[PDB]
């Protein structure tokens, strides 16, 4: 496919892997009895295994050599979900905490004691600006075009 | 020695003679500042750079300044 | 006439070498006193590194900004 | 009472709260999705 | 003066131990001496250069005489792929018989080492066949070092000693370097390859008897007169050429084929004729822009004057510049050794890609040492360019003279600059190592298939861009359609593209996710270093926490305990704290290159693209595993040749952790210690008829930062040294 | 106008055993100093050399290697006991050179008599830059 | 033969002569 590298659901390698991975378990297996706390846990973990190979193979993952999973940030649409989309999802988050952080030192920075409110938090003011973060690109975005965001000549 | 300089920031509150510990700072009367008298350093030949001075200035930049320069007997704090 | 800004205005700090150089203070008090080269008493809202959170200025180390 | 609810939001106490709730989130969600090297919903 | 220092009134007037030290490490600064001047200081800096001069050509010239006397030339050259190499004989007397039996090696009579500069296979390549051949270079040498220092000391007496406007002379010293000293002596070295190298290279030893007789080409000179050059490039040899003889040797001596010799695995020697030739002729043209004594040219200083972009977003441009920069010599210095320092990581990162010298491509030990010695110097040169950025800045920085340029709105948005760098080394910090911690756990939970393994992509589709097929990405160079590819088939791609993909060399090697991770700890390196350097030559005049440092001097111990602390708070201790990120930047650099090679030269790919995206990978499949040979270099029951460098590897060991005492214990601790010591001794009987002339006092706070900098650096590149011989030449491959 | 009072020899010294932070070869070949005071009565007092000391009861003298030591003997005779003090140096010829208190006045207390040395008349931060002072023994702080 | 003359005369010979002598000028007065 791309880079040279093949899908996981076609590589042996990653097949080979995973056989190698739930026979090693079955090997930890057989030491204890088919009733036991340790064979249902064993079995669990089989399981888990096998769930996780299928998925990794099952959404297009790419595969090297080695049979383990590669990543392509490129930006090629049959990857998004790679890196472009959980990244989009993290600056939404990161973007919700620094704004909503930020709407908290405004608010107290013009208290007696602005000092107090930063070691001792103000809990029924954070719990009114923590739902703030949800419309945080577009709080920002207008904040940027009336000159609200940054601080004029510093 | 090293050197000591005064600058007419100095406001006059006698600290750095009070922390001085070899007795190098002196109060001088001048017409400057409200207390009427400014720092000097007479006797920079018996400074030791520990800068205890600078540490109780309390103007804004510092007006006691010590700048380290040629190291004698007296300024390394020899008893030997 | 009362040479320098009244009291209580803030105050644009021009002494390069200053901890709230090119910050804001307020004004304290305005010595009339001639011959005293830093009249102007400022007073500042973060302490510097020496936690002092008052200085003396000259005229011409002050701005008035409002 | 006001004092205890003082106490209760000092920094300490507010993160470890804070991080306890985080962290026995982000475990129930790899628990209800374990792995998941990618978004696989699209 | 009266003593030593007689530079220095103040040291001299020490009474203590501290005057020996600081006067042998204030030397060379001359500007800091008493009774300096302008003059002085650019006729002390011209006789030094003379001197150092000197002492290359001595140096080179030593070389030359034990490769001829103690060495292997004469028999290396008859099997260049099976002879070791000897670089001197040795003669210690504290050898027991088995360490004189373990060392005789590569086929000499005494204990030898193994030569790994690779001067060898460069006197090969250039023409040189016999010990007589480096008898005869070695004594030019001794005689250029002769004439050095003659014209050292000839520039140092009155009506000799040229005038300041003389080094202010730019113009006049561009076109000169340019032409002459870049040009000309590329074009002379075009012509020795063509005389000597290249028939060399065929059989004919062209020496300075008989190569007045010799034509280097049939049809000589007449068609470069004329226009019809390519007939200098008709008969090249052929690719089953064997470099000592003639079987398959040709008569072109100007080509641009584009790959290596088959045998000899280096370039095409005729290519590097041509390219010295080619660029030679460039810098010549180019060596005319400036103007001098015959009313053409430029003036540097309207050049600088006219580049104002209107809307002044660059405020005044670059006005000023040209006095700025020819009178601070700082400023010459700083811009010298960052233009170094950046050619030599490219002689670094093409040396071992593009192999020049015969042979030398098969002599792994030769290729690490080379691309480690330059890549360490390459760093050190980068931390004194920005070290003397900022002592410019201190020493002869005016502000009225550059008032709103770009070097003074460099000060004026100091912050900015300083966060960034600050951003995006935590950016590259955090998620590199988050990175690597991730991949280490999984690996322990025993789930390789949940590790992160980002493709670098870019960089392949580079690889890919200069017809790398592994990866196959289809752009130029790699597909069919482009006119990149069709424009250069008739001369260099067909080599080219014959070398990138042949997968024994090291031309564009294959990158995986390790690769990738690797290259962004590199530049959480260079970003870092960067950053630590950067932030002190801008803080280097003044900070919020010292506002007038620039009245305290580049080197200073701190400002007191006042105002919360302030230590390591000058510019010097900026350099100080960069050089520790320097050496950590070059062992991953180096870390990187070695492995990547040692498994390769080891036919094991698979097990670098595998361990090296975890960090466990590197602690146990790289130093543990390859330390073994060196480690048993003398074991209980013996010793092998191996035994010098696992020695030198515990001596670098010692050295590095000797250091740490210099830098985590302070100074107060070791001067009350000391006078404790002295009063033992004063009431000692006997010994107390021996008085010491100099106080015994503890080392400066200044003076220890920079004794534990040198015990960490020489700590730090004697046991990769070691390391990296030992391991690379126990196995040679 | 003051007098500085002569060094008295034959003064007594307080009541000390000895210790091993005492003079060495400095106080033969190069200078010590000597610190003497009045006291009220026989005290202890700690020594800044070494341990414990029986100050006498009326004039004391008191040699030691460094001013500083001098110097922070007298501020503890000045706060924990309410004693007046004076100290000199002593070259090896003999010659007494007084030092503190210099006017007879202690140093922090403003005195008419004082001369101003090494006192700058501007702002710290209006020192020139040091490309200004280059090529000549001068600093920008000197001035 | 020539190493068994030189390496003790740089090793031993050489800074024993250059350490004396720095020693005499380091020491020196005027
Ligand atoms: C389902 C499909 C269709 C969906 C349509 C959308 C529906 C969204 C509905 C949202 C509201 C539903 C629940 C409301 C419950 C009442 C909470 C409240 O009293 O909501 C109102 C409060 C307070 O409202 C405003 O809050 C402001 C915030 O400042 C304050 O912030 C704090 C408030 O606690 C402190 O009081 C602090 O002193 C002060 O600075 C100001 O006080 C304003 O004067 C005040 O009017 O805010 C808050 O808690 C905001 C809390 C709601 C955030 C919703 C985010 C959804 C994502
Ligand atoms: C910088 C070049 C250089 C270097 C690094 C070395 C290094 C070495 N030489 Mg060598 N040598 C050199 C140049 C050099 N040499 C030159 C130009 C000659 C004359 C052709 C010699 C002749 C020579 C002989 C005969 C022998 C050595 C030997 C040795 C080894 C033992 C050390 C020794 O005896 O000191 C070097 C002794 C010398 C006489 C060389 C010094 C004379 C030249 C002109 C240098 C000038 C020295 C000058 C006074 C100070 C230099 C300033 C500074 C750069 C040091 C050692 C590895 C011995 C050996 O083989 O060990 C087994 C030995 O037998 N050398
Ligand atoms: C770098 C130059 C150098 C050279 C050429 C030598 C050479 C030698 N060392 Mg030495 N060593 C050196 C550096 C050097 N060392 C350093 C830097 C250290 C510190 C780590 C040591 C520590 C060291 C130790 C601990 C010992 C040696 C010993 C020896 C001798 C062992 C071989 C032997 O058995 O001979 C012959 C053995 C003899 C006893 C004959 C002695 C040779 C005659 C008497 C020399 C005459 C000296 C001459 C009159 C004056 C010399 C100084 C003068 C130039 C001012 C040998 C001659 C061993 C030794 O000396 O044996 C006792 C030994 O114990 N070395
Ligand atoms: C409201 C909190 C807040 C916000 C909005 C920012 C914002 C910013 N920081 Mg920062 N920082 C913070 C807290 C914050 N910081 C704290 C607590 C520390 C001490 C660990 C730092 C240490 C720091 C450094 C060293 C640097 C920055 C830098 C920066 C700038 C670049 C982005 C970045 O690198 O962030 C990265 C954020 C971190 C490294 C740590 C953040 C820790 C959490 C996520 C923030 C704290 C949230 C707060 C506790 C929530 C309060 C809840 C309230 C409602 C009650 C950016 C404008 C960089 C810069 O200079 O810009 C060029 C830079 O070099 N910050
Ligand atoms: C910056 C460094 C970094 C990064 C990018 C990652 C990234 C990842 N880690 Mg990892 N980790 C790291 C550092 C890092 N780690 C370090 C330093 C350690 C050592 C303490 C670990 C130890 C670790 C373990 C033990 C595991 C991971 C796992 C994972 C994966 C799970 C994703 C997930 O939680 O599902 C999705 C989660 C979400 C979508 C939560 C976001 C939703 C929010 C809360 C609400 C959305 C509202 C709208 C993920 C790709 C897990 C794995 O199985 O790998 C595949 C796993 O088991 N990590
Ligand atoms: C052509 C390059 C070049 C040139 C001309 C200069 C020139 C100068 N430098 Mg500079 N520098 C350079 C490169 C250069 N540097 C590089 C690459 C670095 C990065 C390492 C530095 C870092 C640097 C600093 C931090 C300082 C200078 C300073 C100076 C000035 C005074 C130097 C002096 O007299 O001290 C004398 C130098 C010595 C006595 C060298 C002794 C220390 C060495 C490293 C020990 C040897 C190592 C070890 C013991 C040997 C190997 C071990 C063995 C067992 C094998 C001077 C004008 C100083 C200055 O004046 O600041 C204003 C200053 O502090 N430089
Ligand atoms: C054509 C006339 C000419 C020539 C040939 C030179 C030549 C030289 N001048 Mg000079 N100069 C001239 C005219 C000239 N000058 C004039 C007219 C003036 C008056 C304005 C000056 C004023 C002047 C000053 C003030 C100084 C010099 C200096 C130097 C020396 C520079 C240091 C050096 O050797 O680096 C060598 C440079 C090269 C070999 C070329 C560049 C090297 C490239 C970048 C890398 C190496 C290439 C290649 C990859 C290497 C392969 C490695 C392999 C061979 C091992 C050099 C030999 C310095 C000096 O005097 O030193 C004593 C110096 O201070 N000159
Ligand atoms: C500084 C470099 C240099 C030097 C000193 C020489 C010197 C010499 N070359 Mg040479 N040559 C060089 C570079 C150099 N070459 C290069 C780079 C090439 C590759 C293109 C050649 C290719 C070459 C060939 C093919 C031949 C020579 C020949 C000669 C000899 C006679 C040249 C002559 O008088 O022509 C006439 C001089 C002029 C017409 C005036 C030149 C004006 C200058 C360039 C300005 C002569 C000693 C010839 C020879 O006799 O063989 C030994 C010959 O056959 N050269
Ligand atoms: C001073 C330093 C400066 C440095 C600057 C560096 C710049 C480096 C490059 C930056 C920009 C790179 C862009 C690369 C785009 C690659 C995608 C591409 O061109 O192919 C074209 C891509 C191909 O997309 C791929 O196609 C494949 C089939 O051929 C598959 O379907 C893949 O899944 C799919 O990802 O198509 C696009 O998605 C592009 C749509 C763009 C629409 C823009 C409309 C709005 C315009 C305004
Ligand atoms: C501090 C300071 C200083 C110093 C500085 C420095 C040190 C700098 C540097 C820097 C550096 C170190 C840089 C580097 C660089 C580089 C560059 C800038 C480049 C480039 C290029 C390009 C762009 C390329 C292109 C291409 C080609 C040509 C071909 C192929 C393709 C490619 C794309 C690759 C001074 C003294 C001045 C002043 C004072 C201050
Ligand atoms: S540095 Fe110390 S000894 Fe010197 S004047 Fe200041 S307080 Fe006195
Ligand atoms: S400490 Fe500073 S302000 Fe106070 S008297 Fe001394 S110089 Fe003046
Ligand atoms: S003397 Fe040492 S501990 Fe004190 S401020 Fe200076 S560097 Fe820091």
């Amino acid at each position: 496919d791309i880079a040279g590298l093949t899908p996981c659901k076609d590589s042996k390698q990653f097949a080979k892997r995973e056989k190698q991975s739930i026979k090693k378990l079955e090997s930890s297996l057989k030491l204890y009895a088919p009733d036991s706390a340790p064979a249902l846990a064993i079995n669990a973990t089989i399981e888990k295994t096998k769930r996780r190979f299928d998925n990794y193979g099952k959404q297009g993952l790419l595969c090297g050599a080695d049979g383990l999973p590669h990543l392509i940030v490129s930006g090629d649409q049959r990857h998004w979900g790679e890196f472009i989309t959980p990244g989009i999802l993290f600056l939404y988050i990161a973007g919700w905490i620094g704004w909503v952080g930020r709407s908290y030192l405004i608010a107290i920075r013009d208290d007696k004691k602005p000092t107090q409110k930063e070691i001792i938090i103000d809990v029924p003011l954070a719990t009114g600006l923590v739902f703030r973060g949800f419309s945080w690109p577009i709080a920002a975005y207008r904040e940027l075009l009336n000159g609200e965001l940054v601080a004029k000549d510093v | 020695s090293h050197s000591v300089k005064i600058y007419d920031t100095c406001i006059g509150c006698t600290q750095c003679v009070r922390a001085c510990p070899t007795d190098v700072l002196e109060m001088i009367p001048w017409g400057g500042c409200k207390a009427k008298q400014i720092a000097s350093a007479p006797r920079t030949e018996d400074c030791v750079g520990c800068k205890r001075c600078e540490s109780a200035c309390p103007t804004d930049f510092l007006s006691v300044r010590v700048y380290l320069w040629h190291e004698t007997t007296r300024s390394m704090g020899l008893a030997y | 006439p009362p040479i320098g800004p009244k009291r209580g205005a803030k105050v644009k700090i021009l002494r390069q070498e200053s901890y709230w150089y090119k910050g804001t203070g307020s004004v304290v008090a305005v010595d009339q006193d001639p011959n005293t080269r830093y009249p102007v008493v400022v007073r500042f809202n973060k302490v510097n590194y020496a936690n002092v959170s008052t200085n003396n200025y000259a005229l011409d180390e002050v701005e008035e900004v409002k | 009472m006001r004092d205890l609810k003082t106490y209760l939001s000092v920094a300490p106490v507010a993160s470890t709260l804070w991080f306890a709730a985080l962290a026995g989130l982000l475990i129930e969600i790899n628990r209800f999705f374990p792995d998941a090297l990618t978004f696989p919903f699209f | 003066a009266l003593r030593f220092p007689r530079f220095s009134q103040g040291l001299a007037q020490d009474p203590t131990t501290r005057r020996i030290w600081f006067g042998i490490a204030t030397a060379h600064d001359f500007e800091s001496h008493d009774d300096i001047t302008e003059g002085r200081l650019y006729q002390n800096i011209f006789a030094s250069h003379f001197g150092q001069l000197a002492i290359i050509f001595l140096w080179t010239s030593g070389n030359l005489f034990h490769v001829a006397w103690q060495g292997n030339f004469e028999a290396w050259v008859q099997d260049p792929l099976h002879v070791r190499p000897i670089a001197h004989a040795i003669w210690d007397p504290h050898f027991g018989q088995p360490a004189v039996e373990a060392f005789t090696r590569g086929g000499a009579l005494g204990p030898v080492n193994i030569a790994y500069s690779g001067v060898y296979q460069w006197w090969y390549t250039i023409g040189l066949r016999t010990n007589e051949d480096l008898y005869t270079g070695a004594i030019f040498l001794l005689f250029l070092s002769f004439i050095s220092l003659l014209a050292g000391w000839l520039h140092l007496q009155p009506k000799w000693k040229p005038s300041v406007s003389w080094f202010k002379n730019a113009e006049s010293r561009l076109n000169h370097h340019l032409s002459g000293l870049f040009g000309v002596s590329s074009l002379a070295w075009a012509g020795h390859l063509v005389h000597v190298a290249i028939p060399g290279s065929r059989g004919e030893y062209v020496r300075w008897n008989n190569f007045l007789s010799v034509l280097p080409h049939p049809q000589g000179l007449g068609p470069l007169f004329t226009g019809q050059w390519n007939l200098y490039a008709q008969n090249p040899d052929s690719s089953n050429h064997l470099f000592s003889t003639s079987q398959g040797a040709g008569t072109a001596i100007l080509t641009l084929l584009g790959g290596f010799h088959p045998q000899t695995q280096s370039l095409w020697l005729t290519d590097m004729a041509h390219h010295h030739l080619a660029i030679a002729i460039l810098f010549l043209i180019g060596g005319h822009m400036y103007r001098t004594n015959f009313g053409i040219g430029h003036s540097i200083k309207y050049i600088l004057e006219a580049h104002i972009p209107p809307g002044g977003r660059l405020g005044r441009g670059h006005k000023g510049l040209y006095d700025t920069i020819n009178n601070s010599i700082h400023f010459q210095l700083g811009l010298a050794l960052a233009s170094l320092g950046v050619i030599t990581s490219l002689v670094a990162q093409h040396m071992y890609s593009l192999p020049a010298y015969a042979f030398i491509a098969q002599d792994f030990t030769t290729q690490a040492a080379l691309y480690t010695h330059h890549q360490y110097i390459a760093g050190f040169i980068m931390t004194g360019a920005f070290a003397h950025g900022a002592i410019f800045f201190i020493r002869d920085y005016n502000p009225e003279q550059n008032a709103d340029n770009v070097l003074a709105r460099m000060l004026e948005h100091k912050e900015a600059i300083i966060s960034h760098l600050s951003w995006a080394s935590l950016f590259l910090g955090f998620h590199t190592l988050g990175l690597y911690v991730h991949n280490d756990v999984m690996l322990a939970f025993g789930t390789p298939e949940k590790q992160i393994l980002i493709e670098p992509i870019f960089a392949q589709w580079i690889q890919s861009a200069h017809g790398k097929t592994s990866y196959g990405f289809d752009v130029l160079l790699s597909s069919t359609n482009s006119p990149a590819l069709n424009a250069g088939r008739s001369i260099w791609l067909p080599g080219w593209l014959n070398a990138i993909n042949e997968n024994s060399n090291s031309l564009f090697l294959t990158i995986g996710p390790g690769d990738f991770l690797v290259h962004h700890a590199i530049a959480l390196g260079l970003h870092t270093t960067t950053l630590i350097l950067v932030k002190g030559a801008l803080d280097a005049r003044g900070s919020k926490l010292m506002p007038d440092k620039k009245d305290f001097g580049y080197s200073f111990p701190c400002d007191g305990p006042g105002r919360g602390g302030t230590c390591d708070i000058s510019a010097w201790d900026a350099f100080y704290l960069a050089v520790f990120w320097m050496l950590n930047t070059i062992g991953w650099v180096t870390f990187y290159w070695h492995w990547k090679h040692i498994t390769l030269w080891q036919g094991n790919v698979s097990q670098f693209n595998e361990s090296s995206t975890y960090l466990m990978g590197w602690l146990r499949d790289y130093l543990w595993l390859n330390s073994s040979q060196l480690i048993n270099g003398y074991n209980p029951f013996g010793m092998n040749s191996l035994s010098v460098w696992a020695w030198m590897f515990l001596f670098g060991h010692l050295v590095w952790a000797t250091g740490f005492m210099f830098l985590i214990s302070w100074r107060g601790y070791w001067q009350e210690l000391i006078e404790t010591l002295a009063w033992a001794h004063e009431r000692t009987p006997l010994a107390n008829l021996i008085r010491w002339r100099d106080k015994p006092v503890a080392l400066s706070i200044v003076q220890a930062r920079l004794v534990g900098l040198v015990h960490f650096s020489v700590g730090y590149i004697f046991t990769y040294a070691a390391f990296l011989i030992a391991s690379t030449s126990g196995k040679f491959g | 106008g003051f007098t500085p009072p002569e060094l008295d020899p034959n003064t007594p010294s307080p009541i000390f055993g000895g210790s091993t932070g005492g003079l060495l070869r400095k106080a033969q070949v190069e200078e010590f100093y000597v610190i003497t005071w009045e006291s009220p009565k026989e005290q202890i007092f700690e020594m800044p050399t070494g341990g414990a000391a029986i100050m006498r009861e009326g004039p004391n003298l008191l040699k030691l290697a460094r001013k500083e030591q001098c110097l922070a003997l007298g501020t503890r005779l000045r706060s924990k006991y309410k004693i007046k003090y004076q100290f000199y140096r002593v070259f090896p010829s003999g010659e007494v050179q007084y030092l503190h208190p210099k006017d007879g006045v202690y140093p922090e207390k403003v005195n008419p008599g004082r001369q101003g040395v090494g006192v700058n008349f501007r702002s710290i931060g209006k020192n020139v830059s040091p490309i200004e002072v280059k090529f000549t023994g001068k600093q920008p702080y000197d001035l | 033969n020539l190493p068994s003359l030189f390496v003790p005369l740089v090793g031993l010979l050489f800074p024993a002569v250059a350490m004396a002598s720095l020693f005499l000028h380091v020491e020196k007065r005027l």
